[PDB]
Formats: C-alpha cells, structure tokens, sequence
RNA sequence: CGUAUGUUCAA
RNA sequence: GACGAUCAGAUACCGUCGUAGUUCCGACCAUAAACGAUGCCGACCGGCGAUGCGGCGGCGUUAUUCCCAUGACCCGCCGGGCAGCUUCCGGGAAACCAAAGUCUUUGGGUUCCGGGGGGAGUAUGGUUGCAAAGCUGAAACUUAAAGGAAUUGACGGAAGGG
C-alpha cells in the first residue's frame, strides 16, 4: 500500500522542474533541500516528497519523464534542429521510376529531361491481401 | 394466463357448448 | 461531385456505362468480315451471333454460339465493318 | 498558379517531389480524391498527380497568406512523422503550431486554458487529425489539409493530394508550403533557392538518430 | 409501372435539387415536361435545359440554378375553376409573394397568375417555389 | 466588469462591431451573453415559460432538479429561447436567461399580400419540428393577429411577429418540445430563399480580418 | 426585402453559399468565408487583393467543399484551366 | 425491441434451414443458428504426450489428433461458457476472439 | 397507400363509410343497440320509483360507502 | 440435485 | 399411458419403457412468431469492400503436352440478386432505417387493413369440413389507462473483476 497520492506527486515532480540542479540521489540530502525550497506543514509528508525526488531523479537521469528539466530540453532543440545532413536524402543521382508515372511525367513535360532511370513494371498484379477470418 | 392455453381452454369451452345444442337439436 | 457535366461524359465514361444507361442508347455488337482459311469469298457476321454460320459452297463453320460474342472458328480471320 | 510561369512548377520541385515519393499515394481511393489521382500502378498504386498536388498547394498558399496576422493560422500534426515539419513552418512563417495530442475543446471551451480562435486551420492528416476538422465546424474555421488517394475530405476546404504517409513526403510538403507562403509573402526570393534545406521538416525515428548520432561521433574522433 | 411522366420529372430535379448538384438528368421527356420547365425557365427558378433526341420518348438535362425549394406534381389533375384557383393558392403556395401553380388550360400550359390574367380555369398540373 | 474572452467579445466592447446583424451575417457562434446585453440590453424581455422539476432514481432515494425554459427577446425581430437544469429554481431561471441570450436569431417578417408599411407577418409558411411536435407558421391578413397557443404566442409576440395562423400537430402539453418547435420554425425564416434573396451575395470583410490589426494590439495582452 | 416604395426592410442580407446557393443562416457555425489572396502577374506576391468564396456547413459536410473551392478558383483564374 | 439485425441467426435469403441437435441437450436448433466450434486437439493431452513419447515403438511417431465438430444451442453456449454476453456495441463486432 | 385516381370517389366514399363503423363514437349513435340498451332511452332524465337503498364500497385506492338508491 | 410465499392505503 | 426418482405435493422438469404418431402411397385439413412482426409495380437519392449468376475487357501464373480454345487463379467493368460496413442524404417517439428517405415544402399508381384497453375472435346467423376446426363476425356490460421506445436506480438461483 506505498502509492503516493496526488499531492505527494504534485510537489515531487515540480521541485525537480523547478530545482534539479540542487538534488541528487541521496534520500538524505533531498530531504534537507525541501525544508528550505518548500513549506511542507508535516514531517511524514516531507519524508514521503523527498522519496519520490529521489526515485524520480534517477529515472530523470537515465531518461526523459513527464518532467520537464533544461539540460535534457537542451538536447532536444539540437536534435530537432542541429542535424541537418551535409547532402539531401532527396539528392540521388538515380531517380527510379515506373513507366506508369514517367508517362505521367510526359504529360509534366517533364520526362526525358531529368536524371531517371525506368524500372520494369511489377507483373501479376497480386497486391492484395487473401481474404478470410483473422 | 398463457395467450395459447387461453386459446385452449375456449377451444374446450366451445365443444362443450356445440355438444350441449347438438343434444338439443 | 456536384458539377458534374451531364451533356458531354468522357467517351471512356459512355463506354463503361450499360448501353441502355448511356446518353444515347447504341448496341455494343457490330458485323464483321470474316475469312475462313479455305476459299476467297468474304462473309458477314453478326458479332453476338446466335445460329451456326457456314460458309456457303466451302460448308465450312465460321463461328458457334455462345453465351454473348460467337466464338470463331479456329484459322479464320475477322475484320470489323463500319457504318 | 494562374497558368503564370513565375508560379510553374520547375524541375528542381519536380526532382524533389519524386525522391520523397509524394506522388505514390494508397492502394485504397477515396471518391472525392479521385479527380487528383492519375493511374494506377501495376501493383495497386495511385499515382497522385503533381500539377494538381502543385496547384492545390499554391492554392492553399494563397488561402495562408490571406490571413493578415500569420498566428491566427494553426497547424497541427497528431502523428510524429509531421510534428518536426509542422513546428518548423510555424517557426518560418509565424503560425501557431499544435504538434502532439489536441485536447477536445481547443477551440470550443472559451475557458479552456489552451483556448485559442485561429482564422485558418492546417493540418496533416484529416484521418489521425480528425479532431481538430470536426471541431473547426463549431467555430466556421476554414480548413486546409494534406490528403492520401484514400483520406476523407469532410470538413476540409483544401485538400493538397501528397503522399502524407512517409517520413520524406511529409516533410517536404510542408517545406514546399512554407517556401511558397514566404515568396508570395515576399519574405524569401523566388529566383534565389531557399536557404532552409527541406531535411529540417523530416521527422527521424529515434533509432535513426542514435544511428547518426555514434556515426557522428565516430566520424569525429576519426 | 411509370403512370405519371411528369412526376418521375418534377421528383427527379427535387431530389437532385436538395442534394446540391448542378445539373439532372430527366427521363424520359414529354411535352408536358418541356412546357412545364419552360414556366420554370421563365420565372428563373432554373437555367437552360437541353432536350436530348434518341428517336425514342426523349431524355433532358436541367441546369439547376439552386433557386427551387421544391417542385411538386399534382396528381390526379384535378380540373380547377377560376373561382377555386384561390383556395388552390393557399394550400398549394408558402405565400402570394413567390411560387407558383402550373396550369394546363386551352389557352396553354400556363402559371396560376397568368391564367387568373386570361380569365381561364383549367386542369391543374403542378407547382414550384 | 466584464472582461471578454473571445475575440467576438473583444470586438463588441471595443465597440468596433455594431449590431448583431453583423454578427449574424458571418453566422459567428456568440459565446458571452455580455454580447447580447451590450446591443439589446434595454429592449430584452424576459418570460419563465415553465418550471419543470425532473428526478433521477437513485439508492436513497429520487434526485429532484428544476428545468427552467426562458423566453427572451425584444419586440422586434429577435427572439431567444434557453432551458437550464440546476438543483436549485433560482439558479436555473438564471442561466437559462444566459442561454436564451446565447440563442437569439434575427426573425425575418414579410408581407401578407400588400407590401405596404412595415412586415407584419411571416415571409412564408415554415415549420418546426422537436421530437413528435410540429408547428407551422402561416402568413396572415394584417389585423389578424395570433392564431396560436399561449406558448407559441410568446415567443411571436417576442418575436416580433404582429400577424400569424399556426398549425400544431404532436404533443403540445410537452411544452419543452412545443416552445422548441416553435422556436425552430422562427429561426428558419431567414434560412428560406425567397426570390428577394436571389440577387448575388456581395462579400465584406470579416470582423476578424477587419479589426485584425485591433485584436493584436490589445487581446494578445487581453 | 424592399416594401412597395422600395425601402430595404430586412433586418439584414444572409451571405448564400458560393456552390450551392444556399442561405448561410445566423446560426451556421459550420459555415465559412475562405478568402484566397491574388497574386502579381509578374511577381507572384501577394498585393493586396483577394477572392471571397463562403460555404455553407452543409457542402462541408458532404465533403464537397474541396471541389467548390477548386471550381470557383478556376472560374476566377486562380487555378490554371489545365488543372 | 429487435436486438440484433440477422434477428441471431444466419439466414439471409432462404425460408427454412434445416435444424440441428445441440450437443449438450439434443435441442432442435437451426443449422445457421447454432454456436459451432470445430475442435481439434491432440489425442494425449500435453501432460501425458511424453510418457507416450517413450512408451512408442516408433522413433518419430507423431500424435494422431481428434477432429470434433460441435454444435450448442443458445442456452448451451451461454451457460458452458462458449459465448457471453456483450454490450449494445461489443454485440456488432463479428471477428473471433484472438489467438 | 390510398388511392387517388379521378374516378375513385365510390371507393374513397364506400371506404370511408365502412370505416365509420370501427369508432365507437359513431357505432353507438348510429346501430340503435346503444339506445335500446340505454335505461334512459334516449332522454336526458327519467322518473322511477326507489326499490331499495344499498350502499356501494368505493373503488381503490379511496375508502367510503357512496349511498345509492336501486330505482 | 434440491423450496414456495409475503393482507389494504399511504412519501 | 405405465413406472422409477425429485418434492410438502410433482398429475412436471430427470430417468426406464412405451401407444398414437414419426415413414411411404392416396384423399382431407388451410392454419404458424406462415416474421424482414416491414404489400406490390415504377422513378430518384452517398460512399466502400465483398459475394453468387451471366456477359465483356486486360499483365501475368497453371493444366490443357507444342499451338488453339477452354478451364483454375489475378485486375477491372456492366446487368439481375442474397447481404455487409460507413455516412449530419434524409427520416423517426426513439430503438433504428440507404429505406422505415425523397411528408405541414403534405398528391407516381393501386390492393389489404387499424381507430383507447377489455368483453372477444366470444355469442348468434350463414358457409366449408369426416372430425378437429377454418372463414365470416356482434352486442350488453366494464374500464383511466393498456401499450411503445428510451433513461436512472434497484433486483437477478446472469456474466466479468475485486
Ligand atoms: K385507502
Ligand atoms: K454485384
Ligand atoms: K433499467
Ligand atoms: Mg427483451
Ligand atoms: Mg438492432
Ligand atoms: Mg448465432
Ligand atoms: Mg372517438
Ligand atoms: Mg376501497
Ligand atoms: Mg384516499
Ligand atoms: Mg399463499
Ligand atoms: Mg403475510
Ligand atoms: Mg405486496
Ligand atoms: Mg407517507
Ligand atoms: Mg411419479
Ligand atoms: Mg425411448
Ligand atoms: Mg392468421
Ligand atoms: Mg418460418
Ligand atoms: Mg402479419
Ligand atoms: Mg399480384
Ligand atoms: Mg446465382
Ligand atoms: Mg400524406
Ligand atoms: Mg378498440
Ligand atoms: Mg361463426
Ligand atoms: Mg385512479
Ligand atoms: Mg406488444
Ligand atoms: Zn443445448
């Protein structure tokens, strides 16, 4: 019967928004951080506040949670942003292409002036799934 | 009562009367 | 679609369509010109054919019945004829 | 594109649109997606076509910039392949992006905390984003969309026929959207190619980024 | 089987009319259909129609202007009197200010506004609004 | 005191918009009854048509709550109908007052036969319908008055309409469907094409594109 | 709504649909105005003009707001006639 | 009230179908509206497939398994656990339960 | 549904008259058992002389002894 | 395996 | 029907027997929740995957030893059918229905048939039948509800989880 309650959670998962930095994963420390950072009006529910810190910041040092902290913000920003590849995944030399759409591309007058090369189109046609149960 | 055992007990009901004017005819 | 252009359809479009559906109704079948391998002379055929066609004089048969187009007989060669 | 040639599509779009396989949409057809489509493959492929994928997007360009103040304009991708292509363009032209879960109420609870009366909605897929198109019928918000050969069109004004499933064709289409947002804006040249390279709108799944990641780092160390 | 020429018409551009479509198909066409449409045409509530020849009864396609509220027939064609054609007018029309009751009378297929104006009664068709 | 939160409310206490008419021209969903005290305010009347308790069963016992249905509407061409349900009968008078302002429509009246003066009537005959109740309004001689039941004579008094037969079919002693009924066939009469309505729709600004300007200076920090 | 002497009295003029030619009604929450902005013939930025369509909620609903854009846009040379 | 739109049953575009004897009780039941299951399973059991393994005298001798086609009137499915009831929408869904 | 041909005013009319018959309103006015079988027959009052008192016991959910007269 | 019943009115 | 159980009783459910019947042929009977509880003929009105029959078209696979056609399969179209999914077509008291829609904006044609619940499908007359009965079919009198669909609870010798 040790599920923490809304309030303990509440408390827990903004301190480390708010305060990451100055924790750790030592119960002990935490503890002493939330009698200065927070007006918790009881002992036993600053013990169990500090608890789930101290659970929270290993798995917020081991991933992201539904926690927000800067240095794992950071890293997102650079992921999302930072790789952009030295070449185009669009720039390929061969552009392969059906006879059905380099007709198309006829009509696009667009066909023998690029850089294609025609595939042999698929022969049977069998691109359906079987029907039946399951 | 059943709707079929209603059915019933008039079907009985009705034979009866047909045997009692069938006596007095 | 709402706007669709009923007077003039893609010949594509009437041609799927059921002949009694289409804009102006018109047969599906036509005659044709067909040449059995023996002989010179040229016969007329019905496409969805129902009797036993022979190539009079050659008695020959060009084509059989079947449920819609008459089947040809093998080796003869037929021509569609306009009108 | 007004048949003017400064709006004709060039054969760099083109080289573009056929790497990222934009024109290969479903094997299933929509029935008001049919106009759009050219011919199917041999193996059950709807070749969308790339005039009428150009002139809807122009088309839906015009609608963006008709709207006077570019955050009035949302743009939402519920799917991860689009939230990257989605948060980008509203960083390029000024739109308000919702990438991730739309909460129900967005744009009809007045005191919801996210509310929020956009002008014009964008959006990715009128399928995974069904929310924010059926909700925009409380509020009369025009709607603008990214629609496959078998994608629903109700609710949804302009429908731009693109491959709206892969990673590439997602990205792209919404690069190409905010390119033609800015040039008819005026913000970015149209003789000049843009500087933003179409890659930055393509959503990578995390096991490609690790992939690169160490690739990178080995690259560096040697 | 099909009694009534003129009302598989008249319900065919109703139905097509409330589905929002631009143009109906109307088979097969008669006279009646044609001058009936024509008392349409004139008071605009639809645009050009094109009769279709097949060397049979005839097929139509109506332009529809999305004007018509509803274009009902009549059935059977009661004969209406002068006198009558009022009461006819209240229950047939939303109101006196718009829509009208299509007559046939010797002097020709006409509304009810221009048969009360030759002072003819006549056997009614139907009506449109 | 009243502090907008939509861009509509925003607008209308700014007094950028004038009459609702406008408001109602875009077919704009109002969300604040402050909207509708700020045009109508000292023209509105207001009339409890009916205090219906309802009860839900429950293990202690039946859960009495009191269904208000208000009539709202000033004497000329609109009129609002809302039904409220709160444990308490203040308390649902008092919002169903708030959603009878929510509900106003402009009521379109025409002429019987004349055209002379002002519109005494319903333009044509409409009908309403809620659940089994049918009610038809029907264009009258002027000096005819009402032709109707008490409770549809409120709301077309409320309406405005001087002149009016009607035709009830269904259930009228269900005065909640009865009043709707009534309600939706006077709401309608601006959803019917009279050929005066025939001539093409000429297109105004938006007040979003309008005061667009307007709404980003002051409700981006309101 | 003009009286006999020709004075408007409605209490105003409903915007009707730009496909169906339906009455957009006060209440219509599912009704739009989409303006589409004109561009320079020879720059192809935005000058300042737009076309004005308005829909109605039920074309949206059927799903046949794409193709009444579409159409209105190619009658007012927005979209290329080669479409 | 109808429940169910094929009113329980199969038939679709006939008159009469042909009844069957339920498994459990030998009611008489529509062949189109009996719950069937076709069972096949192993002749031994899984506990006992070993000692039989080397009780054989053959050195690969597979089980030979048993083919029972049953068929359960309604109040059989029901009580036997077969089927279950489900809810106004959970009743429209027709694919069998997961493997 | 009902027919609507101009020469179907016999079969509206005959129709109708049958009809008439299945309301009670019209049946008991118009087959003369109601007004045979009426005590009062057909009079708004009548006269007679009382047999007996007897009290009837008043119908659930009420509880009383009406006081009544055979006559 | 195998059991049935619950006087009248009354919130 | 007999019997054995079960039970307070058990003229039942369970079990052991077992007559009529069940079966074939010939003559009757004319009713069923004879149900899609939904008349028929005709027209219009969304989409999608199938399916059965017929025809037409088309890469390719397989047998017909090679050819030929023909079959098996694959991809479509058309027509008639049994249905299915979806839909703010529209309707409806709702359950629901692509018809139960195109209805107060009320009329394609036409047949049968209902008019609060009972009494009562009873009486009586006619008619059919070997009979059982079928068909036609009232009245006196009595009554303020009977009923439909859906909601919330409670209950269940219903299920599932605690
Ligand atoms: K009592
Ligand atoms: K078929
Ligand atoms: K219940
Ligand atoms: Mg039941
Ligand atoms: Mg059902
Ligand atoms: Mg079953
Ligand atoms: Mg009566
Ligand atoms: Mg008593
Ligand atoms: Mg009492
Ligand atoms: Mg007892
Ligand atoms: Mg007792
Ligand atoms: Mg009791
Ligand atoms: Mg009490
Ligand atoms: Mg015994
Ligand atoms: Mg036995
Ligand atoms: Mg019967
Ligand atoms: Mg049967
Ligand atoms: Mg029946
Ligand atoms: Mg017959
Ligand atoms: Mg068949
Ligand atoms: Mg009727
Ligand atoms: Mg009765
Ligand atoms: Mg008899
Ligand atoms: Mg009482
Ligand atoms: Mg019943
Ligand atoms: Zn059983």
């Amino acid at each position: 019967g040790r599920v923490r309650t809304k309030t303990v959670k509440k408390a827990a998962r903004v301190i480390i928004e708010k305060y990451y930095t100055r924790l750790g994963n030592d119960f002990h420390t935490n503890k002493r951080v939330c009698e200065e950072i927070a007006i918790i009006p009881s002992k036993k529910l600053r013990n169990k506040i500090a608890g789930y810190v101290t659970h929270l910041m290993k798995r917020i040092q081991r991933g992201p949670v539904r926690g927000i902290s800067i240095k794992l913000q950071e890293e997102e920003r650079e992921r999302r942003d930072n790789y952009v590849p030295e070449v185009s995944a669009l720039d390929q030399e061969i552009i392969e292409v059906d006879p059905d759409t380099k007709e198309m591309l006829k009509l696009l007058d667009f066909g023998s002036l690029s850089n294609l090369q025609v595939t042999q189109p698929t022969v049977g046609m069998n691109f359906k799934t079987p029907r039946g149960p399951v | 009562m059943r709707a079929k055992w209603r059915k019933k007990r008039m079907r009985r009901l009705k034979r009866k009367r047909r045997k009692m004017r069938q006596r007095s005819k | 679609p709402l706007a669709k252009d009923l007077l003039h359809p893609s010949p594509e479009e009437e041609k799927r369509k059921h002949k009694k559906k289409r804009l102006v109704q018109s047969p599906n079948s036509y005659f044709m010109d067909v040449k059995c391998p023996g002989c010179y002379k040229i016969t007329t055929v019905f496409s969805h054919a129902q009797t036993v066609v022979l190539c009079v004089g050659c008695s020959t048969v060009l084509c059989q019945p079947t449920g819609g187009k008459a089947r040809l007989t093998e080796g003869c060669s037929f021509r569609r004829k306009q009108h | 594109s007004g048949a003017l040639d400064v709006l004709q599509m060039k054969e760099e779009d083109v080289l573009k649109f056929l790497a990222a396989g934009t024109h290969l949409g479903g094997t299933n057809l929509d029935f008001q997606m049919e106009q759009y489509i050219y011919k199917r493959k041999s193996d059950g492929i709807y070749i969308i076509n790339l005039k009428r994928t150009w002139e809807k997007l122009l088309l839906a360009a015009r609608a963006i910039v008709a709207i006077e103040n570019p955050a009035d304009v949302s743009v939402i991708s519920s799917r991860n392949t689009g939230q990257r292509a989605v948060l980008k363009f509203a960083a390029a032209t000024g739109a308000t992006p919702i990438a991730g879960r739309f909460t129900p109420g967005t744009f009809t609870n007045q005191i919801q905390a996210a509310f929020r009366e956009p002008r014009l909605l964008v959006v990715t897929d009128p399928r995974a984003d069904h929310q924010p198109l059926t909700e925009a019928s409380y509020v009369n918000l025009p709607t603008i969309a990214l629609c496959n050969t078998d994608s629903p069109l109700r609710y949804v004004d302009i429908a731009i026929p693109c491959n709206n499933k892969g990673a590439h064709s997602v990205g792209l289409m919404w690069w190409m959207l905010a390119r033609e947002v800015l040039r008819m804006r005026g913000t970015i040249s149209r003789e000049h190619p843009w500087e933003v390279m179409p890659d930055l709108y393509f959503y990578r799944d995390p096991e490609e980024i690790e992939k690169e990641e160490q690739a990178a780092a080995e690259k560096a160390v040697t | 089987v099909r009694m009534n020429v003129l009302a598989d018409a008249l319900k065919s551009i109703n139905n097509a009319e409330k589905r929002g479509k631009r143009q109906v198909l109307i088979r097969p066409c008669s006279k009646v259909i044609v001058r009936f449409l024509t008392v349409m045409m004139k008071h605009g509530y639809i645009g050009e129609f094109e009769i279709i020849d097949d060397h049979r009864a005839g097929k139509i396609v109506v332009n529809l202007t999305g004007r018509l509220n509803k274009c009902g027939v009549i059935s059977p064609r009661f004969d209406v009197q002068l006198k009558d054609l009022e009461k006819w007018q209240n229950n047939l029309l939303p109101s006196r200010q718009f829509g009208f009751i299509v007559l046939t009378t010797s002097a020709g297929i006409m509304d009810h506004e221009e048969a009360r104006r030759k002072h003819t009664g006549g056997k009614i068709l139907g009506f449109f609004f | 005191e009243w502090m907008p939160v939509t861009k509509l409310g925003r607008l209308v206490k700014d007094m950028k918009i004038k009459s609702l008419e406008e408001i109602y021209l875009f077919s704009l969903p109002i969300k604040e009854s402050e909207i509708i005290d700020f045009f109508l305010g000292a023209s509105l009347k207001d009339e409890v048509l009916k205090i219906m308790p309802v009860q839900k069963q429950t293990r202690a016992g039946q859960r009495t709550r009191f269904k208000a249905f208000v009539a709202i509407g000033d004497y000329n061409g609109h009129v609002g109908l809302g039904v409220k349900c709160s444990k308490e009968v203040a308390t649902a008078i008092r919002g169903a007052i708030i959603l009878a302002k929510l509900s106003i429509v402009p009521v379109r009246r025409g002429y019987w036969g004349n055209k002379i003066g002002k519109p005494h009537t319903v333009p044509c005959k409409v009908t309403g319908r809620c659940g089994s109740v049918l009610v038809r309004l029907i264009p009258a001689p002027r000096g005819t008055g009402i032709v109707s039941a008490p409770v549809p004579k409120k709301l077309l008094m409320m309406a405005g309409i001087d002149d009016c037969y009607t035709s009830a079919r269904g259930c009228t002693a269900t005065l909640g469907n009865f009043a709707k009924a009534t309600f939706d066939a006077i709401s309608k009469t601006y959803s019917y094409l009279t050929p005066d309505l025939w001539k093409e729709t000429v297109f105004t600004k938006s007040p979003y594109q309008e005061f667009t300007d307007h709404l980003v200076k002051t409700h981006t920090r309101v | 709504m003009q009286n006999d002497a020709g004075e408007f009295v409605d209490l105003y003029v409903p915007r009707k649909c730009s496909a169906s030619n339906r009455i957009i009604g006060a209440k219509d929450h599912a009704s739009i105005q989409m303006n589409v902005a004109e561009v320079d013939k020879v720059t192809g930025r935005f000058n300042g003009q737009f076309k004005t369509y308005a829909i109605c909620g039920a074309i949206r609903r059927m799903g046949e707001s794409d193709d009444s854009i579409l159409r209105l846009a190619k009658a007012d040379g927005i979209v290329s006639k080669n479409f | 009230t109808k429940k169910r739109r094929n009113n329980g049953r199969a038939k679709k575009g006939r008159g009469h179908v042909q009844p069957i004897r339920c498994t459990n009780c030998a009611r008489c039941v529509p062949k189109d509206k009996a719950i069937k299951k076709f069972v096949i399973r192993n002749i031994v059991e899984a506990a006992a497939v070993r000692d039989i393994s080397e009780a054989s005298v053959f050195d690969a001798y597979v089980l030979p398994k048993l083919y029972v086609k049953l068929h359960y009137c309604v109040s059989c499915a029901i009580h036997s656990k077969v089927v279950r009831n489900r809810s106004r929408e959970a009743r429209k869904d027709r694919t069998p339960p997961p493997r | 549904g009902k027919c609507r041909g101009l020469r179907t005013a016999r079969k509206l009319r005959s129709h109708r008259r049958d009809q008439k018959w299945h309301d009670k309103q019209y049946k008991k006015a118009h087959l003369g058992t109601a007004l045979k079988a009426n005590p009062f027959g057909g009079a708004s009052h009548a006269k007679g002389i009382v047999l007996e008192k007897v009290g009837v016991e008043a119908k659930q959910p009420n509880s009383a002894i009406r006081k009544c007269v055979r006559v």
